[PDB]
């Protein structure tokens, strides 16, 4: 008879050829330095990050974090090579296309100035993967001179494929 | 349910040599292979989906038996870690390959 | 001979087996009374928003509304119990995991002052699934005193399994 | 036995029953005029798009541009009848429904007025497809008087069938 | 196509005891039942996805055959409708089991 | 790998009377059909996805050998283009049948 492969499997049991349950949803969670990089400045943020498959999609949920100022523009680079969750391989994290961007979003951020937070946002895009290190372009947004950044919860994903 | 073994766990060679850091596994229906290079603080991405990295791509070829190098010097002595995963994530295992660049 | 199981069909004419077109596409409507939670102000706007299960997601289109004034913070709520399309279960619009948040939308709004119309935006993140309630974090955004927001059409989707 | 359609795909060489790697990646671009429409102005940029087939989505990426002055409101118009890849046709850009908004996100903009260049947002939204005629509409988001705009990356999806 | 029915249309138990409120159906190919209990206004979940919700896991059980309560008090008496729908959404059924806690 | 061509390369026909356009495929699993207008520099959407554009629904009907039009016109004069592609697009054709309105 002819076999299957993932997201395809047999059930015994029943005479029943589906869709894994799990194509749809695989958790995981990398621990690690979130790297900001910019010529004039850069800095490390210890994260930890939270991650779905999704079908043929790798999601990253952002959790709210304090960080130092920013320019104007900024990379930011996740080293994929070590602190994945347990049975998560690094090229789990390649996504499937070169596509500069592969997706963007907006986080909402606010700029730690005086006393004042001031409430703006940063465009971020999906730029490139290189042997493990992602790295998400913020394009820019809106901006005012701060010594720090409050940035609220977040989401970006990008196609993927196991 | 699944076994993943080195038929070498220490491999000593000497400098400007070729090698062959074999990783042996099975119980997999369909498995996805991943290489990587500890050596003191470091960590190196070398072979990751049954494909080398750029910056081993010029001297390591991947088989599933293993990683062989045309070449090493004095910078690729350490640990070399091989971890085999099943497609869905749900069995995997792992070995440790010490090179010592003699 | 294997019977096969959604999305997995058999055409029976053709000897076919393949993945059913409606899995990328299956239409629903929630009708109900949209939930904003807040300590200080609470409310609640009579809404009917569109479904639809693509793949392994759950999209919600939101049309254009005119609510009450909104605090800095909130959430909303949404009582799938209730209110859903024919043919539609509660359980239809469980999410696939726990994370939070799921994902991270922008809605562009406008605070409606005296005769002004104040642009500004609200980020609304995916949280929380309870017994049919699901929950949707306002993390903020620009804010300015207002007596009325009008909101722009927006989408928030999250996986969930079918 | 019975055949398979895409993306559920037999492997001869091994009785391998799956689904096509290509289902989660499928690369194309449109070559063509951005139609910007609104009844006190329309203006047309040559622009490159490009486009990612990913399971039941259809991604267009949006290169940074710089374009004429903009209205409030306004909607983008992207013709496929002719423009698209090798190998694409007109249909392969038809979504999966007729809901509107399919799909929104915000595109990060600056009002190039003077000498100026003022940070603003731009909220996208995926409204029609008529015979091959994609819609896009800026419901608005922040807004000045400029005599350009530069537009950085963005990204939008919206459901779709192959 | 389907069918959806129960047993019991009109079940009447005494305070303090346990009642199994049956769900009877058949010509679905792989079915999700859900139970919803409707008392004047309020909608109260019990069963989704088979697999019971938290405000009720403490007291009922679910089985095809029906949603099996340890103790029912005055509180519990109303309407319990029963959803079964076949994955993907084609066929589905009703069926409404009145409870009259004595 | 695919064959696709037409039966008349180029059709004449008198004004105000129908036609077929034939659009001849082989080798496909499951294909996808589409039919283009060009006429010096309009290019026009005539059917996509096995599917009839609004703006020829009411003269012209789809069939897989071909696009029958009810009445015809000097408007209509110049190459139609019928493309076939495979689902996930590993194969495609092209054709183009020239019509000539007298």
């Amino acid at each position: 008879l002819p076999t299957y492969r993932y997201p395809l499997e047999l059930d015994t049991a029943n005479n029943r050829v589906q869709v894994a349950d799990r194509f749809g949803m695989r958790t995981g969670t990398w621990t690690g330095q979130l790297q900001y990089q910019h010529p004039q400045l850069s800095w490390r943020a210890n994260v930890t990050l939270n991650l779905m498959k999704v079908d043929d999609w790798l999601v990253l949920s952002f959790s709210q974090m304090t960080t130092n100022s920013i320019m104007a523009d900024g990379k930011f680079v996740i080293n994929f090579v070590s602190g994945l969750s347990s049975g998560w391989q690094t090229g789990d994290t390649e996504p499937s296309s070169t596509i500069d961007p592969l997706s963007t979003t907006f986080a909402a951020v606010q700029f730690l100035n005086n006393g004042q937070r001031i409430d703006a946002f940063r465009i971020m895009g999906v730029s490139e993967w290189t042997d493990g290190e992602l790295e998400i372009k913020n394009y820019g947004g809106t901006y005012t001179g701060h010594t720090q950044v409050y940035w609220a919860p977040w989401t970006i994903m990008y196609p993927c494929n196991v | 349910s699944v076994t993943v073994h080195s038929s070498e766990p220490e491999v000593r060679i000497p400098e400007n040599n070729p090698v062959k850091l074999s990783c042996a596994y099975s119980g997999f229906s369909s498995p996805r292979v991943e290489w990587k290079f500890d050596q003191g603080d470091t960590t190196r991405l070398v072979c990751y989906n049954n494909k080398i990295t750029a910056s081993y791509e010029d001297r390591v070829t991947f088989l599933p038996t293993g990683i062989t190098f045309k070449s090493v010097t004095r910078e690729d002595t350490g640990t070399y870690t091989c971890m085999v995963s099943e497609e869905g994530g749900n069995s995997y295992g792992e070995v440790k390959v010490k090179l010592i660049v003699l």
